[PDB]
């Protein structure tokens, strides 16, 4: 991305120099064929992008792009406009909102009813309404945008649902922040750690933690990709299971170092005592062998030379022992020396301190949060499957609140709220798609349409016994999909005081829980926003257990971690406080989608699998595909995000457009 | 592979996994080997403060003199009998005979034993030494 | 997922 043309490529999540498995598909001819031709594919693509890209207000069309090519690229004016169609109709060019040149015909091909207006309905309903198609979303909420829930009271403003930009750098979100009027504010990665009584994390220790966390996770990986640890017991590895195996061998090394280091303590000993045993014995024949010599020499002169020859002898026998214990008495100074330098150097006496144990699981409810779920429930293998996808550039938040965006998109759309799909119906000939107000559940609808697009979440499609009814039901290998799909949850809680008490320049700080059951309970906060807010994280196994306790509580555990931290004089009563409960809440069921033990990123394929019904009379030719899925649960490189919402929905809206006003 | 700080062997793995107490048992294994280890040492370092004891005073008490008599030519009558002594006490120890005399050489010992093999009987004393 | 993840090395 460091040209022009090769930097559209990568705003796209296109490759600048090669041409997709998508672009192959409706470009047989040209990828099969000279290489010549490719480039000059590559370049027109790449050129069309760049003009859109540079002025995303304004409907790029056909003869516009023409225009601004130069020759031999212009030259085939047919290439031209099958690539600008293409970008068109897979929505990478003239998506989210625009200023159209032509205005739209009021004659109108096919009829579709989108069900849900989250980002993936608003984001499909804009482009099969602007292909000419009659597009109506039914939507169970009394307003748009679903798990992008925007906060409002007063200037107070604080998003409940998502909340961040995950970078600019080949983000669809980048074209609609041109669009939109978002103020997106950069967050400033720095992270102060509070600990259960109030201190800050001496920074040293901070820094060991953080370096132990990131090292157990690569480990993980290790185990996972190098060491093929993925099953145990006929049943998939969790990352929990994968990180409770990497520390407990961690702890193993700790205890087998000490073993390995006093084992050669004893063994020196040994060697010590052997020798001072020889030179105690030595001693006594020293001892005895000097009196011998004592009373040898006692005998005066003259005397012969046998008596001579004994004093001789005897001192000649004293100096040769008084050698040798001269010797081991060094031999015993170098062993005493090497024992005080073992007992001087011991190694590790613990691999993790209770406090690091406690500073480590705050680590893990930040990487449960990320998921939005338990570790236990995460796929070792797969739970980082698109990492590979991930944007560049800073991360940022929505000041104005992030509800802008849908409500933008909603703009021109034939929306019905406070409708609640009941059963959605699809044969040969058609669908019926049969809701109720939600007000008086008894007040009936049906709409009747040629195809639906699906953007129920997981936790909606999960629901047993079934929210939404399904004639004829899914098929197996759709159901077993979202059966074995993981569906997280996360909550929020809005804090809304008078006047600012914490450090303005920290947009982050957490609070370390007492124990691993409590890690997740309101473990961060966040300060992001122009008015006095804080937005603590519910997160872990605490998000679904704190869900049954009351605001007041849950505002009242808030206040106490902040007092600690801030002290009681500083931390007033808030203004106004709301708490998420989106496993309860019946139009989400939970946060979002996370790779769950058991499953994989091919089973985000399966859900954007639409379903084709069987023939109304039989031995009548297969029919045409009626029913189709978008949302963060149905792509798989970008799951769990408003961009990937987004991304599936532009993405079945070509799929539905080819279907039924042809390619 | 691994990162460094990280020891993941997969033999150590399988022992953590095979069973799901295995990980604290393995654990408790070792910690009981760290007991035995640690009160051996205890034992044998008292054992050693014991005989560190029994050698209080080294062996200076005990300790002679040393002699710095210079190294002579002819043989004497005493020292050619304190060296057929010193034959039959120390076999064929040229270096122990020179240092009971104290003025030869294990060059002049060396041909001493040559010289008056005859007149000594040298090949006797030293049969004699080895019975 | 892991791009949610605070404090990212
Ligand atoms: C707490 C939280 C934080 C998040 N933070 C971020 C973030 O920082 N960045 C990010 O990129 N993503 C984030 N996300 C994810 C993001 O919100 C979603 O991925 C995205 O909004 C999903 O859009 P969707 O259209 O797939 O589903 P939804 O937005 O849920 O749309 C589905 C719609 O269907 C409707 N519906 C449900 N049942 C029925 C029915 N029976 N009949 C009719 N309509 C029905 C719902 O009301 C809803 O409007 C976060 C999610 C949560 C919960």
């Amino acid at each position: 991305h460091m040209s022009g043309v090769e930097g559209a490529a990568f705003q796209s999540r296109l490759p600048h120099d090669r041409m997709t498995s998508q672009e192959a598909a409706c470009f047989p001819d040209i990828i099969s064929g000279p290489q010549q031709t490719q480039k000059v594919f590559l370049f027109i693509r790449n050129r069309t992008l760049q003009l859109w890209l540079d002025n995303p207000k304004i409907q790029l069309t056909f003869e516009a792009t023409l225009q601004q090519l130069e020759a031999p690229y212009n030259s085939d004016t047919v290439l031209v406009h099958r690539v600008h169609s293409y970008l068109e109709r897979h929505g990478l060019i003239n998506f989210g909102i625009y200023k159209r040149i032509k205005p739209l015909p009021t004659k109108k091909t096919g009829k579709v009813i989108i069900i849900g207006s989250g980002v993936s309905g608003l984001a499909a309903a804009r482009q099969l309404q602007s292909f000419g198609m009659d597009v109506t979303l039914l939507e169970a909420r009394d307003r748009v945008g679903g798990r992008v829930a925007t906060f409002r009271k007063g200037n107070y403003v604080a998003d409940l649902g998502a909340m961040v930009v995950t970078g600019l750098g080949g983000n669809p979100m980048a074209v609609v922040s041109k669009q939109v009027n978002m103020e997106l504010a950069k967050i400033k990665q720095k992270c102060p750690l509070y600990e259960a009584n109030g201190q800050a994390v001496p920074k040293e220790k901070d820094e060991m933690v953080e370096q132990e966390f990131n090292r157990l996770l690569e480990a993980t990986s290790y185990l996972s990709h190098q060491l093929d640890f993925n099953v145990l017991n006929n049943k998939p590895v969790s990352l929990g299971q994968a990180l409770e195996v990497v520390i407990q061998l961690q702890e193993k090394h700790v205890k087998d170092e000490q073993i390995e280091h006093w084992k050669k303590i004893v063994k020196t000993q040994e060697e010590l005592k052997e020798l001072l045993n020889k030179m105690v014995n030595l001693k006594e024949k020293i001892k005895e062998l000097h009196q011998q010599y004592k009373e040898a020499s006692e005998v005066k002169p003259p005397r012969d030379i046998t008596a001579e020859f004994l004093v001789k002898s005897k001192h000649r026998d004293l100096t040769a022992l008084c050698k040798e214990y001269d010797e081991l008495a060094e031999t015993q100074g170098k062993l005493e020396e090497k024992l005080q330098e073992l007992e001087a150097n011991p190694p590790s006496d613990v691999y993790l301190s209770s406090r690091d144990r406690q500073i480590l699981d705050w680590h893990f409810a930040n990487l449960e949060f990320a998921n939005a779920t338990p570790l236990s429930t995460l796929s070792l293998k797969h739970w980082d499957q698109d990492d590979d996808f991930e944007f560049t550039g800073s991360h940022l938040t929505v000041r104005n609140g992030y509800s802008c965006v849908p409500v933008a998109l909603a703009e021109g759309l034939d929306i019905k709220l406070n409708t609640a799909v009941r059963q959605v119906r699809y044969t040969a000939s058609g669908c019926e798609v049969i809701a109720v107000n939600t007000r008086s559940t008894s007040q009936t609808f049906i709409y009747k349409c040629d195809a639906v697009l699906c953007t129920l979440p997981l936790g909606v499609l999960k629901q047993q016994p079934p929210a939404v009814q399904f004639v004829p039901p899914l098929p197996e290998w759709k159901t077993s999909a979202v059966q074995r799909m993981g569906f997280g949850n996360l909550n929020k809680v809005v804090l809304c005081f008078d006047r600012v008490f914490w450090d303005p320049s920290v947009n982050l700080f957490g609070h370390v829980g007492s124990t691993t059951a409590s890690r997740g309970e309101l473990f961060l906060f966040w300060n992001l926003y122009k008015a006095p807010i804080l937005l603590a994280l519910v997160a872990g196994e605490a998000a679904g257990i704190m869900e049954n306790i009351s605001d007041d509580v849950i505002v009242g555990r808030c206040l106490a971690i902040l007092k600690g931290i801030f002290g009681s004089s500083a931390v007033p009563q808030p203004k106004e406080t709301v708490v998420s409960r989106w496993r309860a809440d019946p139009w989400a069921r939970g946060s979002y989608s996370y790779v769950a033990a058991g499953s994989s990123g091919n089973d985000y394929d399966l859900m954007a699998q639409p379903i084709t019904p069987g023939p109304s009379i039989p031995g009548a030719p297969q029919p045409i595909p009626r029913l189709f899925f978008a949302g963060e649960h149905t792509i798989r490189n970008y799951p769990a995000t408003v961009h990937g919402a987004l991304l599936s929905g532009l993405r079945e809206a070509g799929r539905i457009a080819d279907q039924f006003l042809g390619a | 592979k691994p990162p460094k700080g990280m020891f993941l062997s997969q033999e150590d793995v399988e022992a953590v996994s095979a069973n799901a107490t295995a990980a604290t048992t393995v654990l408790r294994q070792l910690d009981m080997e760290l007991v035995s280890v640690k009160r051996q040492i205890q034992n044998i370092k008292q054992t050693n403060s014991a005989l560190k004891e029994k050698l209080d005073g080294g062996i200076e008490p005990y300790r002679l003199p040393e002699v710095i008599q210079k190294c002579n030519a002819r043989w004497t009558t005493e020292e050619q009998l304190l060296a057929v002594q010193a034959i039959r006490k120390y076999g064929r120890d040229f270096q122990a005979i020179s240092d009971v005399i104290g003025n030869k050489s294990v060059v002049q010992v060396k041909n001493f034993f040559v010289n008056y093999r005859r007149r000594f009987n040298i090949d006797e004393v030293l049969q004699e030494w080895e019975a | 997922p892991r791009s949610f993840l605070v404090r990212r090395k």
